[PDB]
RNA sequence: UGGAAGUCGGAAUCCGCUAAGGACUGUGUAACAACUCACCUGCCGAAUGUACUAGCCCUGAAAAUGGAUGGCGCUCAAGCGU
RNA sequence: ACGAGAUUCCCACUGUCCCUAUCUACUAUCUAGCGAAACCACAGCCAAGGGAACGGGCUUGGCAAAAUCAGCGGGGAAAGA
RNA sequence: GGGAUGGCUUGUGGCGGCCAAGCGUUCAUAGCGACGUCGCUUUGAUCCUUCGAUGUCGGCUCUUCCUAUCAUACCGAAGCAGAAUUCGGUAAGCGUUGGAUUGUACCCACUAAUAGGGAACGAGCUGGGUUUAGACCGUCGUGAGACAGGUUAGUUUUACCCUACUGAUGAACUCGUCGCAAUGGUAAUUCAGCUUAGUACGAGAGGAACCGCUGAUUCAGAUAAUUGGUUUUUGCGGUUGUCCGACCGGGCAGUGCCGCGAAGCUACCAUCUGCUGGAUAAUGGCUGAACGCCUCUAAGUCAGAAUCCAUGCCAG
């Protein structure tokens, strides 16, 4: 019969399978719509997770009850070295989809891009583009200059290959990441002179996006293994001493059909799916050469975004980083990819401005009470190794 | 608050009204924290003497 | 309002009193002594001379040793005015009018001679007497008798003669737009473990008990509220909470208990000629 | 079907004024607008409607219980609704009447 | 008006169904039974819950007996679960406790004993207007 | 607002200006919409539109019948006071459907194992115990006639009267499918009662009230919730 | 309640895109732009000038 | 009838001038007024109106896993009658 | 008075529950060695029809890609059934 | 030894009498009969009329479907002034709760609402119908025993097989990097507050709505800066008994016990986030024939629901 008391169901189906990520980098599903209109822009970047802190936010939401008043919100640091830009490739359309066309790639790459190509780099003999960096010297170029023109001519949609540099992070990891990152605006001539102006050159983030600029986060979420249904689908736990078994589901199935359904809550992998989070506002994008890049207006504490002994389990941040508002997918040290919003902003909130009061620099090693070292020198006074 | 978006969008100035000796201070950052000290507990008018 | 207080009016119980009915000849209509027109059935009765006139309906006052002997012949007078009144003490072992009943049940089985046997039904309130008075007139506990109400919760035939049976019936309580939760639970519908807040129906009891006679009962005097009185029999009792509180509300259940179970010594005055 | 009839009934009862419990001035007016006899026939019958519909539902149901096909549940059925449609039917007059006082 | 305050800010509900809490205020009781809350959302097996500020509807246990018999609206002004502000600054009462008030919030009581909760000074003026110490 | 205000509105305001467009317009369209609503509805709806526009046509017709002559009985020629007038003394319904047994009773099980004992009888048409009737006991009863199913009242109907009174039954005097559903009482189609007549006036020749009279069932009282007779005048 | 799929709270959120974040976003974009574009800027056989070719089936192979 | 003039009600429902006009078909007024219908005349230009009957078509009642003129599909049929 | 007899309630008490979370040991897991049994017409994807309201084989369709591991209890199988 | 009605059903009674379009019927002038109507089934009462378990249902967990729509979206009508509604239509996208009562199905509260069903009733677990063996009472029997019955205590215990499902690998095509998207899934939901505005409307009492802004309910996906929880960090300290002669330093009491306790995992017990185009249904229209008036429809066409299909989103 019918089910007598109404529930909703426990999961959402927009999200199956529930299986582990094809890859560990995020990929970009979906940019943003072109206009040729705009000027020309790059619309995607690559950091890593460094970790979380506290900050306290004066704000200005009129017809908010916090108006007016200070907030404390919890944020997260990206660690964004410069992203090395060394190809461009070329798309067109057909009716089965976008199809490349052709790849054009810089003279000279990175030993840390050379490491992308090969799973054993140490017992290699590295002859990675080596006869490609030829055709540059070879009839100055004719063929590199043929194939930007076949993009020119051909192609409707222009992204560049960039790669980060992971020897400027604190991870044992050398092979670097590389990505496509659209260029959008502009024709698509003045997309391949913008590419090949870019060749060779590193970008920062603070030329890719803005401070107040809402973005959204791609990545791999924090992954769990082997989960039964209590915590993976959130099924209500069977009461004590049930047999066979109480963190299970009691029905798999009544009714027909004679078979399970893809519906029912199953035991499996959970975590480490390919997540995409929109709306996330930037807050700080703090520059690596400044030593008081976690400074206020009215904090005056010089002082670097590091915790006081350095973030757990990732290190120190020496690069340009990025403070965004809230919880991003993904652990320490994982590669995440910041993306330009799909679509006009439908919120004040991705309109206001943020003025920042104070960044916690305590230890996340404990209950750290202490921003800097000195601070934590005159409350603890001399100790018996100063007159050691 | 009409003339300038409504109730919920106009954003008041609450520095406006301040009464000081120099009118060009009316917008200024007053420091807050420093050196992990709250700067209005030192905030003293005898400050020069005491010093 | 809770649903104890609606204990007594079930359809299961008035089906069960309605195939008492219809099995009956004879009604023994069982009334308490210390709240005859309280405990009586006049929706049954107004049934009975509707709908089946040819049964014959006798009243039953039984718990006579609770009340004076004066105040029970007046009721017997003021009860048989209208239908034919038999005063009992239903007990095995020391019954009243046990005679009587099984004289008037011979007349009744004599005039239905016709018949090869009679059923006598019993019906009233809970805890008014009837199995009492089933098991006074066996001379054997053939039906089980408890101070709780709701006891007996399905009809028995008991067989006193080869030509007259006694039937038993649930306790019921016809539904009266007047009746109050505090008159149901002195009139013993109700059980007091069941019931929330039992200290509200103590000012009652306090009325309707003279004074000396809980003061004899209790051996405790002097208090000035019936708040007061619970807390001294609580404190006199050891009936006390943790942190030496007193259980008023333990303390107001015993003396309900006792009220409903004739400890404690009350009437109704018959209404004066 | 039975909820429902007596649900409207008690709806249409329970929301009229009731003259007897009205200030004199406000009697004596409903009084001159409206025949006091005829406001007081028509909600009487409104009432004798309820109480009958609700009559024979409970012994619709009693004959229910009995019942032993489901072609003479069917026809059990058809007549207790028939017999609330008759009753409903006997009260065309009362319904303009409350209506337009209403 | 269905007794729901409008503007409050999400915090720790700390008091389910069936809770007993101290009754604050003069009215005579001394303690209130919680029944139910008002604005609690539709979900199975889930108990309804109220915080600081929240109109919840309970009945007299321990007080003068005749607030014994009615259900009364109250707002809770105290509760021991510790919820957080938008201060940052996470914090609990001493005890769990609410005042009886009529649909519409006032109160039926003359005054209040022991400190009341932001949140409930804030959605109710006349908690705000006869109590003596705000936290 | 009081008294006729949206009236009193309408007289010195008026009503909007393209109010009688759109009424004409949609007096207009009625016939498209009637049509529409008579090829598109589905089911109960259209079943109950359709016989709702049948009674509709049926008035309609008889109307312009009536304006069309707004401007224009027995064989046998008998005096007054012979007319609305009417050897084999035969019932009206001289012929029912017999009853099984298995449509008359019913085994009611009885015992604690699972092994029931099946003697009783439940009886599950209507039937009149009688007066003074008292239940025998639950040992010694096989027949049991419920008490739901027991009636003590017929709708009688006069023939030559035409009207119909709620009269009391006295006894069952045939049930023509079986001599035990008379001893019964068994009110089915067919069956003849007698009723109690004094409140008709039915007298002798000499002044005594015949105040007992044999009636016809003429309806099936277990599936109609309702015994109707008529009087073998 | 009005669904994030209804007719007019689309049109409303229109409205707010032409008049209000679009601007802002406008300007945004002309700084970032101008910003990396500071980065940026800081025979035809045997030239690649004619687009000559490069060095299952969509035709049955006969 | 407080008011009721064809048009809130009850009962009758005639005559004249007629080409024709009901003691009135609706709108409307507190009641009137006013408009309109029935009916007549002028313009026009040749076939229409009412009710039935016989074919095909729509509806004429339907639940609950996704599915069935056997499937694709078929519209001057690859449907229906000869 | 006594009772591992049956029932209702009160205080205390608590993860019984809101509403679940975390830890430990032994398994389950992998490896070396050792190593059965139940059961078994043949085999195992479904939808509609298959008069004997049965279908895994028939008809008509959906379709359909080696070989595998951990769980699972819908179906088949499985209860000295 | 043998077994374990069904293209049914739904919203409007019966009996008896009139009336009647019609069907029949002209050498008999009978008989059926839609639509209706008429008789039987308290001046807003009474609460002093509950009328028979042989047939059995519930509950937990969880998933999906239907519409015969309770709420949310839109629309038509009503003395519908406003507010609150009532009746009806399209619509299953999205929700539809927490409790009391077993002397044996109705009450209470919250809420936008607490709509109804199917897939069982034509070998998951657990309480009654329900009933092996022990026992007692009632009825019946001379009796063994049976039952109108009532009460108590009481033995079925898989999975390692195939398929289905949930996940994880994988040969062949040299290895690897960056990609495309056929197909499959698909996600948000409702309420409150500020402003409009004490304004429209109203005699008064009362009292909206569009645009704009801010939160919250339920669901979903993440996350651990902070706060609780967890402690084999057996990290540090305290402490009971015993043992190593005492101290120091340790063992044992399966983690002796206790306090704090990083890190990790976690919680609406914590925090963050949840997005836009087209085509439509009901209806409202424009132009205009059928049909010399007329008409939203016939050709053509405009708008319009949380609907439908896609994007965003997940798998590849
Ligand atoms: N003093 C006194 N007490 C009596 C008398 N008769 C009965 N009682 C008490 O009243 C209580 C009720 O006895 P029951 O036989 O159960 O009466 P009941 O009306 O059938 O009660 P229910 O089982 O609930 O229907 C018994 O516990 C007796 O102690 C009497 O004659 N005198
Ligand atoms: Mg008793
Ligand atoms: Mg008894």
């Amino acid at each position: 019969s019918h089910r007598k008391y109404e529930a909703p169901r426990h999961g959402s189906l927009a999200f199956l399978p529930r299986k582990r990520a094809a890859r560990h980098r995020g990929r970009v599903k979906s940019f943003p719509k072109d206009d040729p209109k705009k000027p020309v822009h790059l619309t995607a970047a690559m950091g890593y997770k460094a970790g979380m802190t506290t900050i306290v936010r004066d704000l200005d939401r009129p017809g908010a009850k916090a108006h007016k008043k200070e907030v404390v919100e919890a944020v997260t640091i990206i660690d964004c070295p410069p992203m090395v830009v060394v190809g461009l490739v070329g798309y067109i359309e057909t009716p089965r989809g976008l199809r490349s066309l052709t790849t054009v790639w810089a003279e000279h790459l990175s030993d840390e891009v050379k490491r992308r190509f090969y799973k054993n780099w140490y017992k290699s003999k590295k002859k990675a583009f080596t006869k490609y960096a030829k055709k540059y010297a070879e009839n100055n170029g004719a063929s590199i200059t043929r194939e930007l023109e076949r993009i020119k001519k051909y192609c409707t949609v222009v992204r560049v290959l960039a790669h980060t540099q992971i020897r400027k992070t604190p991870l044992k990891q050398k092979k670097a990441h590389l990505m496509e990152i659209q260029i959008n605006g502009g024709s698509v001539a003045d997309k391949v002179e913008f590419g090949r102006s870019l060749f060779e050159k590193p970008v920062t983030i603070d030329t890719i996006f803005e401070k107040d600029e809402m973005i959204d986060v791609i990545a791999v979420t924090k992954g769990h293994g082997f989960v039964g249904v209590t915590a993976r689908w959130g099924t209500k736990k069977l009461p004590r001493k049930t047999h066979k078994g109480l963190r299970k589901v009691a029905c798999i199935g009544a009714w027909h059909p004679s078979h399970v359904q893809w519906t029912v809550a199953r035991a499996g992998q959970m975590g480490y799916h390919h997540r995409t989070s929109v709306n996330h506002k930037i807050y700080r994008i703090g520059k690596g050469d400044d030593e008081a890049n976690a400074s206020t207006e009215t904090d005056l504490t010089k002082k670097k975004i590091t915790p006081m002994g350095g973030f757990v389990r990732y290190g120190e941040v020496n690069n340009d980083y990025v403070m965004i508002k809230g919880s991003v997918p993904g652990v320490k040290k994982r590669i995440m990819t910041l993306r330009k919003s799909l679509f006009t902003h439908t919120s004040r909130k991705a309109l206001e401005k943020v003025e920042l009061k104070w960044i916690d620099t305590s230890s996340e090693f404990g209950h750290g009470a202490f921003q800097t070292a000195a601070e934590k020198k005159q409350f603890m006074g001399t100790l018996k190794k100063d007159l050691q | 608050e009409e003339a300038n978006g409504g109730a919920g969008v106009f954003n008041v100035d609450l520095r406006k009204d301040w009464i000081l000796e120099n009118p060009e201070w009316k917008y200024d950052k007053i420091p807050e924290i420093f050196d992990g000290k709250n700067v209005y507990d030192y905030i003293d008018p005898d400050i020069d003497a005491k010093l | 309002k809770e649903a104890i207080f609606n204990k007594g009016t079930s359809k299961r119980i008035w089906n069960e009193l309605y195939k008492v009915i219809d099995s009956s000849d004879v009604i023994l209509h069982v009334l308490d002594a210390r709240d005859p027109l309280g405990t009586r059935c006049r929706h049954v009765e107004k049934y009975l001379a509707a709908e089946a006139p040819h049964k014959h309906l006798v009243f039953v006052l039984n718990k006579i040793d609770l009340v004076p002997s004066s105040q029970a012949a007046a009721w017997i007078r003021i009860l048989q005015k209208d239908h034919p009144t038999c005063a009992m003490r239903a007990s095995i072992t020391n019954p009243f009018g046990r005679g009587s009943l099984i004289d008037l049940l011979r007349q009744f089985s004599v005039l239905h001679k016709d018949r090869k046997q009679i059923s006598v039904g019993l019906i009233g309130y809970p805890n008014v007497g009837k199995s009492s008075i089933i098991n006074a007139l066996r001379g054997k506990a053939v039906a089980k008798v408890a101070p709780i109400p709701g006891e007996t919760k399905v009809w028995q035939y008991v067989t006193l003669m080869k030509r007259i049976y006694l039937i038993d019936c649930p306790g019921i309580v016809p539904p009266n737009q007047h009746d109050t939760p505090e008159d149901l639970l002195l009139r013993g519908v109700v059980r007091v473990e069941n019931v929330e807040h039992p200290e509200q129906y103590i000012p009652a009891v306090l009325r309707k008990v003279k004074q000396h006679h809980m003061e004899r009962t209790y051996e405790l005097r002097g208090w000035k509220d019936h708040i007061e009185f619970l807390e001294m029999l609580a404190r006199k009792s050891g009936r006390l909470l943790k942190g030496g509180e007193p259980d008023v509300d333990g303390v107001a259940k015993q003396v309900l208990n006792d009220f409903m179970r004739g400890k404690i010594p009350w009437f109704t005055p018959a209404p004066e000629p | 079907t039975q909820e429902t009839c007596s649900e409207k009934f008690g709806a249409i009862i329970s929301s009229f004024p009731v003259l007897s419990d009205q200030h004199p001035f406000h009697r004596d007016l409903m009084n001159i607008l409206y025949d006091a006899d005829h406001f007081k026939v028509a909600l009487g019958q409104i009432s004798t409607a309820k109480n009958l519909i609700e009559t024979i539902s409970r012994d619709y149901v009693r004959l229910l219980k009995y019942a032993q096909s489901l072609y003479q549940c069917k026809q059990l059925k058809r007549a207790a609704l028939g017999r609330m449609a008759t009753l409903i039917k006997r009260l065309k007059d009362p319904l303009i009447y409350l209506d337009q006082v209403r | 008006k269905r007794g729901a305050p409008g503007g409050k800010l999400k915090m720790t509900l700390g008091l389910p169904v069936g809770a007993i809490m101290n009754c604050a205020d003069n009215s005579g009781a001394r303690n209130l039974y919680i029944i139910a809350v008002k604005g609690a959302g539709a979900r199975l097996n889930r108990l309804p819950a109220g915080g600081v500020g929240d109109m919840v509807m309970a009945t007299v246990k321990k007080g003068k007996p005749e607030l014994r018999k009615k259900v009364h609206p109250a707002v809770i002004v105290r509760q021991a679960k510790p919820w957080k502000r938008f201060d940052g600054v996470f914090l609990y009462f001493e005890d769990n406790a609410g005042v009886i008030v009529n649909p519409k919030g006032e109160m039926k009581g003359s005054a209040i004993t022991g400190p009341v909760g932001k949140e409930a000074a804030e959605l109710w003026p006349r908690i705000a207007s006869n109590a003596g110490v705000v936290m | 607002p009081q008294n006729e205000y949206i009236e009193r509105h309408r007289k010195l305001h008026g009503r909007r200006l393209d109010a009688e467009e759109r009424a004409r317009k949609k007096a207009a369209r009625e016939g498209h919409k009637n049509s529409e609503n008579a090829q598109n509805l589905r089911g109960l709806r259209a079943k109950l539109y359709a016989k709702q526009r049948h009674a509709q046509k049926i008035q309609m017709r008889k109307a312009i019948k009536q304006h069309e002559e707004r401007n224009v009985e027995p064989s046998d020629p008998i005096p007054s006071y012979l007319l609305d007038r009417a050897a084999r003394f035969s019932v009206p319904i001289p012929k029912v459907r017999g009853i099984s047994e298995e449509e008359m009773f019913k085994v009611v099980k009885t015992g604690k194992k699972t092994h029931k004992k099946g003697w009783k009888r439940i009886v599950t048409k209507p039937t009149f115990v009688g007066p003074d009737f008292t239940r025998r006991p639950v040992k010694y009863e096989r027949f049991i006639r419920p008490m739901g199913l027991r009636y003590k009242k017929a709708n009688v109907t006069h023939p030559t009267l035409n009207v119909t009174v709620q009269l009391p039954i006295l006894s069952v005097k045939k049930n023509p499918s079986n001599p035990l559903y008379t001893q019964l009482g068994v009110l089915t189609k067919g069956t003849i009662i007698e009723v109690n007549v004094s409140d008709l006036g039915i007298v002798t020749a000499s002044g005594k009230i015949a105040w007992g009279r044999y009636a016809q069932i003429t309806n099936n009282p277990e599936n109609d919730g309702c015994v109707n007779a008529v009087l073998l005048v | 309640a009005k669904s994030a799929r209804a007719s007019r709270i689309k049109e409303n959120h229109q409205r707010f895109k032409k008049n209000i974040a679009g601007p802002v976003e406008a300007a945004r974009l002309e700084r970032l732009s101008a910003k990396l574009m500071a980065i940026a800027q800081a025979s035809g056989v045997k030239s690649g000038k004619s687009i000559g070719r490069k060095d299952s089936s969509i035709v049955f192979p006969m």
